[PDB]
């Protein structure tokens, strides 16, 4: 079509510059506005399409996109859902909307106790010719008391339900922990950093022992009080003090008055993922828009005495300079610093990258099992040290691999190359000062 | 007549831990009558004043035993009459279970 | 179907501290229609599923009551014996 | 004295089992005894390295009551393979039984 030899366009609004980095942010959500599993977004605008503004999935969504440089894509995965309809007064019409994957809906109705009602449309579901297969359908419960369960079943992944204000529906998320995030991995793994809507004590519990088994971390906010008192992490047991007893490295935690309805991790998130793995200290980080954490019961920032009781447990917070607030530590429940964490997991996704080149795609041809081969093997995991050092994560490092002629000649049977090692020395970083000093004529 | 923020408050305090099956009924005497061993079991969060159990629950019933209703624990909070009573030995399934106010 | 444990369980987290009426039924929405003003209401400790208030509270001026929280969350509402000083001669049941 | 990879891949494209069968009692004995179940397709791949792979999951379904501590491939009927169920298996009632992939090796 006709086009202008010069095309100008020119808004009032205000825009940043992005930046790229390693990881981006997951947000599990219990939603159905969407069939996939997994959708990505670029800005705040896009989200608010197919979500309104007190919806979680949009505070979570807000948080992230409040600091400078913006995070680049944000995506959302969604939860299993099941649906409970029941019939609320007396009977004597009635009719409900079952929604599936691919855009399969089948309205229904029965014009007439609530038992009796129920099962039509529990045989009226099971004899149509299609979405029979992809849903099931159960009813219990006698006279004034029944109920009707419908949830995902078959191949199908989604499932939904509306309405005839005699019939009432209720939803509720139907997958744990464990079940929901295989379901996402198998759909998309392009994503580092997870965080959840709910945040019952048995979820948080289920979803971090489920991360310390994979290469992720799993960000999450807390706000019991009684975190805040005992320094002795054996007495202790509140949520916070649980993932210290069990020593996970790769779940954090911060404490936060505000993390009931709010989601103030999505802000600590996006401080250091724009920029590259392993060269930044996550600790002493200005959060734009967070206010200082704060007692509930009279809205002042937490004393000395609570800041340890955080400290045993292994809890981030937001502290106080003069005047100017903080997330201090950075640490894991385990203990060990953030950077540490991050900078490992990418130079053990680097290591991975160069051998596959070599075993896979055979740059250079096979390798043979002779001191040939066995150099070349060398060769590609010191480029990768040295590229861990030119980012200032390490300072130095040292490489072993066993002679060609001492291997058993059981592993050159197997094709199998054993006792490569390797080991490294941290650069290290500073954050806390102590000085001293005298005055005098 | 309380309103839905109060139903959901209000469930959001149940913490149903595990449960555990019986021959005998358990609401008048919830501690006798063991049949199954205490099994875990996970509940969502509330809605509407309503809520369900996030996964499906297997439990192995012994040898030559039978099953008539079930009993929360985390203490006893809850007892119910199961859909039918079944002599098996095997693996009894129990999906959904719902506690609601309305 | 909860014990009476579980029942007591319960109501101890549910803690109601004012009421206000209304000259129109608030469930529908509990914000308009506020004839009084906030007035503080004191509860026993549940016992059986219910929890009874320990004054009859007196407020100053409707056929419809609202309860609420410490934290402006509306927990309860109905209607009131008559329409129409109001006396409070009240308790909250699970059964 | 041992058959080459080409053998061994030539070999294995001439079994094509299409139905699978369970037993409550090993099949080694005549096949066609203690069966507990109907047939159900099921497929298999070329021949790659000596060893064929089923293309894709097989739903069972077990009738009320039944056992199952075994199973057995069949053809045009010869069964070709016998084995024993990694569990024997009480459904008390009507149920499902899913073998995800099962392979055949010469190796």
């Amino acid at each position: 079509m006709w086009n202008p030899i010069v095309n100008v366009d020119i808004t009032l609004n205000t825009a940043g510059t992005t930046r790229e980095g390693f990881g981006l942010p997951l947000f599990l959500a219990s939603t159905d506005n969407f069939e996939e599993r997994v959708r990505g977004y670029t800005s705040l605008t896009e989200v608010a399409e197919d979500f309104d503004e007190n919806t979680a999935a949009y505070k979570a969504a807000k948080q992230l996109w409040s600091q400078t440089p913006k995070v680049t894509q944000l995506y959302i995965g969604r939860r299993a859902m099941q649906y409970t309809v029941s019939i609320p007064n007396a009977v004597t019409d009635y009719s409900i909307t079952v929604a599936a994957g691919g855009g399969i809906s089948q309205p229904y109705q029965y014009t007439a106790t609530a038992e009796n009602v129920l099962q039509q449309f529990k045989t009226q579901i099971e004899a149509d010719p299609t979405i029979k297969d992809k849903v099931s359908v159960n009813v219990t419960g006698s006279n004034g008391s029944a109920t009707m369960i419908i949830t995902k079943a078959g191949d199908n992944d989604f499932v939904k339900v509306t309405t005839a204000q005699t019939v009432y529906i209720a939803s509720t998320t139907a997958d744990t922990a464990s079940t929901a995030l295989a379901a996402i991995e198998a759909y998309s793994t392009d994503w580092y950093f997870i965080a959840a809507e709910d945040r019952t004590q048995q979820f948080v519990l289920a979803m971090a022992s489920e991360i310390q088994a994979r290469k992720k971390i799993f960000f999450t906010a807390n706000s019991d009080v009684t975190a805040l008192q005992g320094t002795e992490l054996a007495s202790a047991n509140d949520v916070p003090a649980q993932l210290a007893k069990n020593m996970y490295t790769r779940t954090v935690c911060l404490w936060h008055h505000a993390a009931a309805e709010d989601y103030p991790e999505m802000a600590y998130i996006a401080y250091g993922a724009p920029y590259d793995a392993g060269s930044i200290a996550w600790g002493n980080a200005q959060l734009t828009g967070v206010a200082a954490s704060l007692q509930p019961s009279n809205q002042r920032p937490l004393t000395s005495i609570q800041k340890s009781a955080l400290d045993v447990r292994h809890c981030n917070f937001i502290d106080l300079d003069g005047g100017v607030p903080v997330v201090r530590r950075g640490i894991t429940s385990g203990g060990e610093w953030i950077d540490i964490v991050r900078g490992v997991d990418w130079l053990e996704s680097d290591l991975k990258t160069s051998l596959r080149d070599l075993l896979i795609n055979q740059k250079g041809g096979k390798i043979t099992y002779d001191d040939t081969g066995i150099t070349r093997i060398r060769q590609v995991i010191e480029t990768s040290l040295q590229r861990a050092v030119n980012r200032n994560f390490l300072s130095s490092y040292t490489v072993n691999v066993p002679k060609a002629s001492q291997v058993a000649l059981a592993d050159k049977k197997a094709r199998i190359l054993k006792d490569v090692t390797f080991a490294g020395i941290l650069a290290g970083a500073i954050l806390d000062v102590d000085l001293k000093g005298t005055v005098a004529y | 007549t309380l309103t839905i923020d109060g139903k959901n408050k209000i469930l959001a305090t149940l913490t149903p831990t595990t449960i555990i099956l019986h021959n005998v009924d358990p609401t008048a005497d919830p501690t006798a009558n063991k049949v199954t061993q205490p099994v875990a079991i996970y509940f969502s969060e509330p809605d509407n004043g309503l809520i369900a159990s996030e996964d499906t629950v297997n439990i192995t019933v012994p040898a030559s035993a039978t099953v008539s209703h079930y009993s929360l624990w985390d203490k006893c909070v809850a007892t119910g009459a199961l859909s039918k009573p079944q002599f098996f030995e095997g693996i009894y399934v129990i999906s959904s279970v719902s506690v609601d106010l309305n």
